[PDB]
C-alpha cells in the first residue's frame, strides 16, 4: 500500500504522503501528492484503491467548497471529518464501495486547537494525536509512542516524522520514492519543500 | 414417494401412501397427499412439499373462480392451470403431480403433469420415488376398464410393493374414488396390504 | 440456464425430385427410463408443412401451442388464408429460428433441434435445421441426435451431392430412411422401435403415416457369439 | 503455460533427389523475454542429423543422450548408426520415459550410407513415429510451417534448389509465430559434402 | 481413426484409415494403423498412436518367442490373452482401443479391446472416431458367410463411409487378408479416393532469392 | 504491444508498434495504435484495441460539441478528464485500456495525462505503457533531456520502440510516430522494425550480440 | 451449465486489389467432429457493392448481416438512397458490435469493397468492434496457414533481388483479380490438405465498378 | 442392464440380455454376459466390464488348481474366491456378479456378491441397472421351487420388462440352465418377448 | 526476486548481485552476499528460493573442490557450469526440486578468456556476453544491448553495469538496498568494495 503519516502537535498538523505511483511491474511517477486540501485549515491526505482514491477525494472536496460558499461560513474539521466518515459508511454498502483510507488534519480557528482524524473505507473514524494507515504503522507506532509529547513544536515534530521515514526505508521492503510534507495551522497550509530539498 | 390414478369403467380412482420423510428419519407418517382442487377434481401431490402444496393452493383458487363465471371446468382445464404453473417456474419448483377427474361426459381421465411440465394424459400414471418398481406390475396386470372392485385391489397391489421396497414411501394406503356418486375415501391399514 | 428433463431423440429427413421425408420414433425418454410411448414429435402445420422436434418435451409442446396460434393468427383478416396468402413452410421456419435466438440471447433457451421440412407454394423443396443456439443450416440429408452421427451416412450414400435430388424416386428415398430408423433402433439405448413417418410431395400433398416398427431384423448370428474369447460352450 | 512453449522454436525437414536439407529458427527466450540467438537446434551423430524443438533443458539433455548412446553404438559394431537404426532408438528411448516424457519433438533426418537414399523423420513426445517422402515440421509455428511446406514443397527439387524452398518456408513462419526467429541455420546433406547456412532476417 | 473388422468363411479381413490428427491439424497424410502380431495376426489400432504401436510391438515380440519355445504357430486368443492382461494393469492409462483378427491351427478369429482391457467379440467390428458411421454401412449390408471379395468390398466400403463423414479420418484405405492354409496378404493402399489435384502456379524460387549471412563446410568422421 | 509518449521542448514526441497477437501467433503487423482523435489531440492504445479505439473516437465527438460551444479549444486536462470519468463508470464491468492523451494548447503548454480503465489520470513527462515498457523505459531513462533537439527526439523515440521490438516478443512490426505542436500534430512515417534494426545496429555500433 | 456459444469451423478471406476486392471462403459448416452441410455460404452481397461475411459462431454471424443489411436498408430510407460509403459502412459495423461489447458476438467479421476513389478496400473486425483497414487479411480456422503464404507471395516477403545480397527487396507489382484467385485457390487447396475444418467448397465474390460477381471451386470432401 | 440366476425343482438357470451401452451408444448388442469358472459353476457379470471380466479369469483359474490337487470344488467355495477379490478390492472395482451352481448334493444354489463384496445366498437374485423395474413382478410372482418349463416363462418375462424400461438394457436373452443332465444353452429373439 | 547481473568484457567477468534479504514484511539484511567462489578462478551467483538457494550452492562448491584436490588440477568453467545444468537437470524431476537460477563466470586460464554461463531451475543454459535472472533482464538488457562491445575494459565494464543499477532503482518497485560486486580474471578473484563505498 502506500505511505500515509499523520501527527498533531502544538498547534498545527503535519502530513507525511509517499510520492511513488506504481502500476505493476513499473513506477509511472515518483512525484505524486496524496493531498487535496478541502479548505483555507482543513487537509487530507489519502491512500487506497487506484480509481477509487482520487475521484472520492475531489467528490469530498467538492461538497464542502459548496458548503463553504454557500454559508459564507468555514465547516470545522471536527464537522467536516463526521460528513466524510458518513459518506464512506454509506458506500461500504452499495453496490461498489470506494475502497479508500484517509487523514483530516485541520485547525479550529474556534477553539484554536489543531486536530487531526483518521479514517478508514470501512466508515472507522478515531480521533488520534498521530495516526497511519495500512502497513505503514507496524514500523512507526513504537517510535511515536516513544517520543511524542503533546507540547512538541513544529519544528520538533519534522525532526520525530523524519525519524518514522528512516526506519521506514531501512525496514520496508517497498521502495516509496520519498514523501511530501505539509503543514495546516491558523495561518493555513504550507508545504516543507525542505524535507524533500534536503 | 408413491402415487397413481387409474381411470375404469364408472370414472377414475386415485391413491397413494401417507409416509413423508426428511432424511431417513419420518416426518409424518399419516399424509393426505390427496389435494383436492374441485369437487370432481382431485390430484395427488409428489416431490418438494412446500412447493406442491401451494401450487394446489393456487390452481383451486383459480377454477373456485371459473366455475364462479364460466360454470363448473372440464378437467383438461384444471391440468392446464397446473402445467402453466409448474412450466413458467420449472427452475423454483419440484413437483411430480398427478392430475384426476371425473367428468360426466368424458367418463373420466387422468393427467401427469412431470418434472418441466410436460403434461401427459394416459390411461392411468404412477409417480413417486417407489413407482420404480411397480413397473412390472403395473404393465403386466392391466386390463382396459376394471370394475369399482376389480380395481381397487390393483391400487391395493401396486402400493404393496412400492412400499415394500422403497423406503422413502410407506405408511397407510389412501383412495379416493370420483364418480357419478361422487367421492368416497378408503384407508387400507398395514397389517393388511403386508398379508399379501 | 436450465436442464433437459423428458427427452425425444433423433429426427432424421431427407429430399427428394418431387419433396422431402422426415421421420422420428415416439419415444420420450425421462433418463434412463422410457416413461412415454403416445408421444407425436411430428408436427405438420398447414397444409403444406411438417416440423419434427427432439429434446426437452415441455419446451416441444411450447412451441407446438406457437404454431397453433401462429395459424389460428394468420387467417385473422385475410381470405386468402388457404391459398395465395397462407403460411409456407420458409414463414414458420424464419419465424421459429427468431424466437430459438431472441431466447438463447436471454440465457433462457428452449433445449431443441428442430427440422422445418416441406414445398414451396412454387414447388421447391425445403428443408432446414434449427437448434437451441439458433445456429440454422440447410442441406440434402438432416437429422438430430444420433442421425447426424448413424443416420446422415447413409442418407448420403443415396443422396451425395445437390446434383441426385432430381434422380431419386419418393419410393427410394423412403426405403432408405427406414433402413435408416433400423439401423438407430440397432444401436442407441434412447430410441423406440414404431415411429411416425411423413412424406411432403408436391404433387400428391401431404402424407402423414403413423405408428409402425422396424421388421427384418438380424438376431439369428447371436447364438454364435459365446463368452469373450476363451469360453468354448 | 504448455511445457512445450516456453522457449520456443521450430524444425523443419525436406527430402530431394540424393539429399536432405533441415533447418531451425535459433531464438531460445522464457515467455515473452528472449534470451539467445545463438541456440542452435539441430545436432549430428555420425552422418545422422536430428533437430529437437520444446522444452530446452530437455533438447539439451537428449543431444547429450543420444551422443552417449551413438559413441558407444560406433564402438560395439564397429560402424556408425544408421538414419532408420537411429529413429527406432530415439522412439524407444522417448517412450521408456511414457509418464513423465521429455517436453519435445525430435525430427531425425539423413542419408543412408549403404543404399543411399534420403531418410527425414518425425515424433512426438511419447515417441510415436512418422516417416514421409515429403516434410516434417515441428514446433511453435507447427502450423505456419504445414502451410508453407503444403505450398511451396517440389518432388526432388535439386539441393541448390531445395535451399531454396526449405529457407522460405521457414523463413516466413519464423515471422508469423511470436516465439520463434532471431536468426536461422539451414543444412544441405549429400551422400559427401554437407554445407551450413546461416540466414538473414527480421530481428523481431 | 476408423477401424473395421470382418471374417468370413476361410479367414478375415481389418481395414484403417490413415489420417493421424493431432488437434484440427493433419499430421500424417499416409499413416499406417495396421501392424503385425505373428505372421496370420493382426491388429488394427485406434486412439493414443504412440500406445497401440508400442504395445502391439512388445505383445508380438513375445509371442514370437512363445511359439519358438513351445515349437507351435501362435494361437489368436493368446495374443488376446496378453493384451487385454497388460491393459488392465495400468487402469486405462494407456490408451490403446484395437481389433485384433488372425488365424491360428484352430479356426479364424476377431476380437476387440478396449482401452481399460475389456474385450468384446462379434463377426464385424468397429472402433474410431468414425465408429458409428462405418456401423451404419455394416447394420445395413450384413449378411452370415460372405465371400472372399464380398469381405473385402464391405470392409473397405465401411472405411470409406468414415473417412468421408468424419473429420477425425480421411485419405486412404489399408487391408490385411488372412486366409485359411494361406499366407497373409498386405494391401497398403487398396484404394486411393484422395489425390490432392495439381496446383495452379508453380512456386520454385529463382536462386539466390534468400539472402545468407554465412557459408562453411561441416566435418562428419574423424 | 510497446506504447510511449513525452514532453519537451519542441512539444510531444508519440511512438508506438504494431504488432497484434492472438495467444502465441501474429494475427497482424499493421495497427494503428494512434488514435487520432481530433487534428490537436492523440490517443494511444494499450490494453483493449476495441475500448480504446471505440471510447476515445467518442471522446473526439464530445470535444468537438464543446468547441462549438464555447468557441474555444478544449484542453488537455479537461478532455482527458471527461474519458477517464466516463471510464469510470463502467469500473467493475471488465473494461481494459492504458492510454496517453496528448495535446499541446496555448495556456497549459504540452501535457501528456496517462489515463487507464483502473480510473487512474496521471499527469507527465514521459510514459510507457505495454509489454514492452520496461525495455523502451530504458534507452529512454538515459537519453531523456528536456532541450532534446526535434529531429533527435523523434529518433530517440523511434530507438526506443525498437528496442521493445528486439526484445519483447509480443512487440515488433513498424514503429509509428508523430510530433504534437501549438498548432496541432504532424505524422513522421511509418518504419519497419525488419529494416531499421540493419540499420541502427549498422550506423550505430549497438546491437552486437547480433551476426548480420 | 448452459454454454451460449459454439464453433461451426469456416475459414473466409479477404484481399484488396489495385482496383477491386475480392473475399472468398468455403462452404463446410462443422460441429465438432461431425459435418452438417458440405455447403451453406458465408459470403454476401449486402448492398450497394459492398460484401461482408462473419466467421466464427454460425449463429452470430447470421445475426449481425441480417443487422447489417436491415441497417444499409434505413440508411437510404433516412438520407435519400444515398450510397454508403464502405468506410461509412465499417464506422457503422464498429457500433453494432460494440453494441455488445457485454455479451459480445462470438465472430470475426470481414467487409470488401471499393472507395471513394475507386480503389479496392477491405476490413477486418474484432469481435468486439476494433476495426482497421486491411489490404489482405485471413480470419478463421485456418488462418494461420494462409497468412504466412499471402506475406510471402502476395507481398513478397523474404525476397531478395538476386545477385545483390540482403541488399534490394524485391519490388512489388500489383496483381491482376485474375492471379490473385490463382493465388486464393492454392491457399485453400493446402489448407483443406492439412486441416480438418476446411474443405468441401470454395466460394469467392469479387467486387468491381460492375458489381459483384461470384465463382465457385470444388474442394475435396475428406 | 439385466442379470439373474434362478433355482428351482432340478438345478437353477440363469440368464441375461446382451445389451452393452457405453453412453447412449450400444458398443455390442449381443453380449455373452454369463461367464462360467466351472463345469457346474457359471455366475452372470454386471457392473464395469474389463473389471468383471478380469476377475472371472481369475476365479477360474483358482477352481481350475482347485480341482487338480482338491477334488471338485463345491459351489459356496466358488462364491468365496469370488468375494475375496471383490472385498479386498472394494476401491477400484465395480462389479454386480451373481453367482450360481449345480451341486449333486445340495441341489443348486444362488449367491449374489455385490459392491462392497457383501455375499447372500438367496433363492434367486437380480442384478443390473434393469432390476429396479422387475421388482414387482419377481418378488409378487414366485412360488418356491418350479419346473424346468414353470419357471424358464419366468426368467422369460422378468427379462421382458427389463428391456421394456431400461435403455441400457437390451438385445437378445440368454439362458443357461445347470443341470443332473448338465449345460444347456437358450436364446429368445426379440420379436418374442416383446410379444408378450 | 533478487537482483543478478553478470557482465563479460575483455579478459574478465563482473557479478552484481542485490545485498538485502526479506521475510515477508521486513528485511533481516541488507548485506548479504549471494556469491559462492567454487575454484580460485571460477565464480558462482545464485537467486532462488528460500532455503533450496545455499543449500545447493554449497553442494556445487564441495563436488568442484573435491575434484579439485584429487586430480589436483583446476577444472574450467565451461565443464564447471556443465556439471551444474546436469545436477539441476536431474533435479527438475525429482520428489522435491531446488527452485534457484544461477550465474557461473570463471577465466579460462587455458585459452585466457573470460567466459559467463547463465543457467536456470530447469536445467536450460546458454553461454552469453551478459545476462540476468528474474524480472531483472527487462529494465537492462536494452542499455547492454546498446553500449556493450567486446572490447570492453574491466574498468567499461563497471560504468556500464553502474547505470543498469541507476536504471534498476529508478523504475523497480523493489529496493533491493542496493549490490555487491566482484571480478573474475587471470589472477583470480577480488570484490569491488568501492561500488558500495560510493
Amino acid at each position: 500500500m502506500d505511505i500515509i503519516l499523520g501527527i498533531r502537535v502544538q498547534d498545527s498538523v503535519i502530513l507525511a504522503s509517499s510520492k511513488a505511483v506504481t502500476r505493476g511491474i513499473s513506477v509511472l511517477k515518483d512525484s505524486d501528492d496524496k493531498t487535496r486540501q478541502l479548505s483555507p485549515h482543513t487537509l487530507m491526505s489519502f491512500a487506497g484503491e487506484a480509481g477509487d482514491t482520487v475521484q472520492f477525494a475531489e467528490y469530498i472536496q467538492a461538497n464542502i467548497q459548496l458548503y463553504s460558499i454557500r454559508e459564507d461560513y468555514e465547516l470545522s474539521p471536527q464537522a467536516v471529518s463526521s460528513f466524510v466518515r458518513q459518506e464512506l459508511a454509506k458506500s461500504i454498502r452499495s453496490r461498489r464501495p470506494y475502497q479508500v483510507n484517509v487523514l483530516i488534519g485541520g485547525y479550529d480557528k474556534k477553539k484554536n486547537k489543531p486536530e487531526l482524524y483518521q479514517i478508514d473505507y470501512l466508515g472507522t473514524k478515531v480521533e488520534l494525536p498521530y495516526g497511519a494507515h495500512g502497513y505503514s504503522g507496524f514500523y512507526t507506532f513504537s517510535l511515536l509512542d516513544h517520543h511524542y509529547r503533546p507540547d512538541m513544536t513544529t519544528e520538533e515534530g519534522l525532526d520525530l516524522l523524519k525519524l518514522c521515514v528512516q526506519e521506514l526505508e531501512k525496514r520496508m521492503p517497498m521502495d516509496f520514492k520519498g514523501v511530501i510534507v505539509k503543514i495546516v495551522d491558523k495561518d493555513g497550509i504550507r508545504q516543507v519543500d525542505d524535507f524533500q530539498a534536503q | 414417494t408413491s402415487i397413481m390414478a387409474v381411470t375404469f369403467k364408472d370414472g377414475v380412482i386415485l391413491g397413494a401412501d401417507s409416509r413423508t420423510t426428511t432424511g431417513a428419519y419420518i416426518a409424518n407418517r399419516v399424509t393426505d397427499k390427496l389435494t383436492r382442487v374441485h369437487d370432481k377434481i382431485w390430484c395427488c401431490r409428489s416431490g418438494s412439499a412446500a412447493d406442491t402444496q401451494a401450487i394446489a393452493d393456487i390452481v383451486q383458487y383459480h377454477l373456485e373462480l371459473y366455475t364462479s363465471q364460466y360454470g363448473t371446468p372440464s378437467t383438461e382445464t384444471a391440468a392446464s392451470v397446473f402445467k402453466e404453473l409448474c412450466y413458467e417456474n420449472k427452475d423454483n419448483l419440484t413437483a411430480g403431480i398427478i392430475v384426476a377427474g371425473y367428468d360426466d361426459k368424458n367418463k373420466g381421465e387422468v393427467y401427469t403433469i412431470p418434472l418441466g411440465g410436460s403434461v401427459h394424459k394416459l390411461p392411468y400414471a404412477i409417480a413417486g420415488s417407489g413407482s420404480t418398481f411397480i413397473y412390472g406390475y403395473c404393465d403386466k396386470n392391466f386390463r382396459e376398464n376394471m370394475s369399482k372392485e376389480e380395481t381397487v385391489d390393483f391400487i391395493k397391489h401396486s402400493l404393496s410393493q412400492a412400499i415394500k421396497w422403497d423406503g422413502s414411501s410407506g405408511g397407510v394406503i389412501r383412495m379416493v374414488v370420483l364418480t357419478a356418486a361422487g367421492v368416497e375415501r378408503l384407508i387400507f391399514y398395514p397389517d393388511e396390504y403386508e398379508q399379501l | 440456464t436450465q436442464q433437459p428433463i423428458v427427452t425425444g431423440t433423433s429426427v432424421i429427413s431427407m429430399k427428394y425430385d418431387n419433396g422431402v421425408i422426415i421421420a422420428a420414433d415416439n419415444l420420450g425418454s425421462y433418463g434412463s427410463l422410457l416413461r412415454f410411448n403416445g408421444v407425436e414429435r411430428l408436427i405438420p402445420v398447414g397444409d403444406n408443412t411438417v416440423v419434427g422436434i427432439s429434446g426437452d418435451i415441455s419446451d416441444m409442446q411450447h412451441i407446438e401451442r406457437l404454431l397453433k396460434d401462429l395459424v389460428t393468427e394468420n387467417a385473422y383478416d385475410n381470405p386468402l388464408a388457404d391459398a395465395e396468402e397462407a403460411l409456407e413452410p420458409s414463414y414458420i421456419f424464419e419465424y421459429l429460428a427468431t424466437v430459438m435466438y431472441q431466447r438463447r440471447s436471454k440465457m433462457n433457451p428452449l433445449w431443441n433441434a428442430i427440422i422445418v421440412a416441406g414445398v414451396q407454394s412454387n414447388g421447391d423443396q425445403f428443408l432446414r435445421y434449427v437448434n437451441l443456439l439458433g445456429v440454422t443450416y440447410s442441406s440434402p440429408t438432416l437429422a438430430t441426435g444420433f442421425g447426424a452421427h448413424m443416420a446422415n451416412p447413409l442418407l448420403r450414400k443415396v443422396v451425395d451431392r445437390e446434383s441426385d435430388i432430381p434422380k431419386t424416386t419418393v419410393q427410394v428415398a423412403e426405403e432408405a430412411i427406414v433402413n435408416a430408423m433400423r439401423v438407430l433402433y440397432y444401436r442407441d439405448a434412447r430410441s423406440s422401435r414404431n415411429f411416425s413417418l411423413a412424406i411432403i410431395d408436391k404433387n400428391t400433398g401431404l402424407t402423414f403415416k403413423k405408428n409402425l416398427q422396424v421388421e427384418n431384423m438380424k438376431w439369428d448370428f447371436a447364438k454364435d457369439i459365446k463368452g469373450y474369447g476363451t469360453q468354448k460352450i | 503455460s504448455d511445457p512445450s512453449s516456453i522457449n520456443g522454436g521450430i524444425v523443419v525437414a525436406m527430402t530431394g533427389k540424393d539429399c536432405v536439407a533441415i533447418a531451425c529458427d535459433l531464438r531460445l527466450g522464457s515467455q515473452s523475454l528472449g534470451v539467445s540467438n545463438k541456440f542452435e537446434k539441430i545436432f549430428h551423430y555420425g552422418h545422422v542429423f536430428l533437430g529437437i524443438t520444446g522444452l530446452a533443458t530437455d533438447v539439451t539433455t537428449l543431444n547429450e543422450m543420444f551422443r552417449y548412446k551413438t559413441n558407444l553404438y560406433k564402438l560395439k559394431e564397429e560402424r556408425a548408426i544408421e538414419p532408420e537404426t537411429f529413429t527406432q532408438l530415439v522412439s524407444s528411448s522417448l517412450y521408456e520415459r511414457r509418464f513423465g516424457p521429455y517436453f519435445v519433438g525430435p525430427v531425425v533426418a539423413g542419408i543412408n550410407s549403404k543404399s543411399g537414399k534420403p531418410f527425414i523423420a518425425g515424433f512426438d513426445l511419447i515417441g510415436c513415429i512418422d516417416e514421409a517422402k515429403d516434410f516434417i515440421v515441428s514446433g511453435t509455428a507447427s502450423d505456419q510451417l504445414f502451410g508453407m511446406c503444403e505450398s511451396l514443397y517440389e518432388p526432388n527439387l535439386e539441393p541448390e534448389d531445395l535451399f531454396e524452398t526449405i529457407s522460405q518456408a521457414l523463413l516466413n513462419a519464423a515471422d508469423r509465430d511470436a516465439l520463434s526467429g532471431w536468426g536461422a541455420v539451414v543444412y544441405i546433406i549429400k551422400k559427401d559434402e554437407v554445407v551450413k547456412r546461416y540466414l538473414k532476417m527480421r530481428q523481431d | 481413426t476408423t477401424i473395421v473388422g470382418v471374417k468370413f468363411n476361410n479367414g478375415v479381413v481389418i481395414a484403417a484409415d490413415t489420417r493421424s490428427t493431432q488437434g484440427p491439424i493433419v499430421a500424417d497424410k499416409n499413416c499406417a494403423k495396421l501392424h503385425r502380431i505373428s505372421p496370420k495376426i493382426w491388429c488394427a489400432g485406434a486412439g493414443t498412436a504412440a500406445d497401440t504401436e508400442a504395445v502391439t510391438q512388445l505383445i508380438g515380440s513375445n509371442i514370437e518367442l512363445h511359439s519358438l519355445y513351445t515349437s507351435r504357430e501362435p494361437r489368436v486368443v493368446s495374443a488376446l490373452q496378453m493384451l487385454k492382461q497388460h491393459l488392465f494393469k495400468y487402469q486405462g492409462h494407456i490408451g490403446a482401443y484395437l481389433i485384433v483378427a488372425g488365424v491360428d491351427p484352430t479356426g479364424s478369429h476377431l476380437f476387440s479391446i478396449h482401452a481399460h482391457g475389456s474385450t468384446d467379440v462379434g463377426y464385424y467390428l468397429s472402433l474410431g472416431s468414425g465408429s458409428l458411421a462405418a456401423m451404419a454401412v455394416l447394420e445395413s449390408h450384413w449378411k452370415q458367410d460372405l465371400t472372399k471379395e464380398e469381405a473385402i468390398k464391405l470392409a473397405s466400403d465401411a472405411i470409406q463411409a468414415g473417412i468421408w463423414n468424419d473429420l477425425g479420418s480421411g485419405s486412404n484405405v489399408d487391408v490385411c487378408v488372412m486366409e485359411i492354409g494361406k499366407d497373409a496378404e498386405y494391401l497398403r493402399n487398396y484404394l486411393t479416393p484422395n489425390v490432392r489435384e495439381e496446383k495452379q502456379k508453380s512456386y520454385k524460387f529463382p536462386r539466390g532469392t534468400t539472402a545468407v549471412l554465412k557459408e562453411s563446410i561441416v566435418n562428419i568422421c574423424d | 504491444t510497446t506504447t510511449l509518449a513525452f514532453r519537451f521542448q519542441g512539444g510531444i514526441i508519440v511512438a508506438v508498434d504494431s504488432r497484434a497477437t492472438a495467444g502465441n501467433w501474429v494475427a497482424s503487423q499493421t495497427v494503428k495504435r494512434v488514435i487520432e482523435i481530433n487534428p490537436f489531440l492523440l490517443g494511444t492504445m494499450a490494453g483493449g484495441a476495441a475500448d480504446c479505439q471505440f471510447w476515445e473516437t467518442w471522446l473526439g465527438s464530445q470535444c468537438r460539441l464543446h468547441e462549438l460551444r464555447e468557441k474555444e479549444r478544449i484542453s488537455v486536462a479537461a478532455a482527458s478528464k471527461i474519458l477517464s470519468n466516463l471510464v469510470y463508470q463502467y469500473k467493475g464491468a471488465g473494461l481494459s485500456m492504458g492510454t496517453m492523451i496528448c495535446g499541446y494548447t496555448r495556456k497549459e503548454g504540452p501535457t501528456i495525462y496517462y489515463v487507464d480503465s483502473d480510473g487512474t489520470r496521471l499527469k507527465g513527462d514521459i510514459f510507457c505503457v505495454g509489454s514492452g515498457q520496461t525495455f523502451a523505459y530504458g534507452v529512454l531513462d538515459s537519453n531523456y533531456k528536456w532541450d532534446l533537439s526535434v529531429e533527435d527526439a523523434l529518433y530517440l523515440g523511434k530507438r526506443s520502440i525498437l528496442a521493445a521490438a528486439h526484445r519483447d516478443a509480443y512487440s515488433g512490426g513498424s514503429v509509428n510516430l508523430y510530433h504534437v505542436t501549438e498548432d496541432g500534430w504532424i505524422y513522421h512515417g511509418n518504419h519497419d522494425v525488419g529494416e531499421l534494426f540493419w540499420k541502427v545496429k549498422e550506423e550505430e555500433g549497438s546491437f552486437n550480440n547480433v551476426i548480420g | 451449465q448452459f454454454n451460449p456459444y459454439g464453433d461451426n469451423g469456416g475459414t473466409i478471406l479477404g484481399i484488396a486489389g489495385e482496383d477491386f476486392a475480392v473475399l472468398a471462403g468455403d462452404t463446410r459448416n462443422i460441429t465438432d467432429y461431425s459435418i452438417n452441410s458440405r455447403y451453406e455460404p458465408k459470403v454476401f452481397d449486402c448492398g450497394d457493392n459492398i460484401v461482408m461475411s462473419a466467421n466464427g459462431f454460425a449463429a452470430d454471424g447470421d445475426a449481425l448481416v441480417k443487422r447489417f443489411k436491415n441497417s444499409v436498408k434505413w440508411y437510404h430510407f433516412d438520407h435519400n438512397d444515398k450510397k454508403l460509403s464502405i468506410n461509412s459502412a465499417a464506422r457503422n459495423i464498429q457500433h453494432l458490435l460494440y453494441g455488445k461489447r457485454f455479451f459480445p458476438y462470438y465472430v470475426h467479421t470481414i467487409i470488401a469493397g471499393l472507395d471513394e476513389d475507386g480503389k479496392g478496400a477491405v476490413y477486418s473486425f474484432d469481435p468486439v468492434g476494433s476495426y482497421e483497414r486491411e489490404q489482405c487479411r485471413a480470419g478463421g480456422a485456418a488462418a494461420s496457414l494462409i497468412m504466412p503464404f499471402l506475406d510471402n507471395q502476395v507481398n513478397f516477403k523474404n525476397q531478395y533481388e538476386p545477385g545483390t545480397n540482403g541488399k534490394v527487396k524485391k519490388p512489388l507489382k500489383y496483381l491482376s483479380v485474375e492471379e490473385v484467385i490463382k493465388l486464393v485457390r492454392d491457399s485453400f487447396t493446402s489448407a483443406t490438405e492439412r486441416h480438418i475444418q476446411v474443405g468441401d467448397g470454395l466460394e469467392i465474390l469479387i467486387v468491381t465498378k460492375d458489381g459483384v460477381r461470384k465463382e465457385f471451386y470444388e474442394l475435396k470432401r475428406d
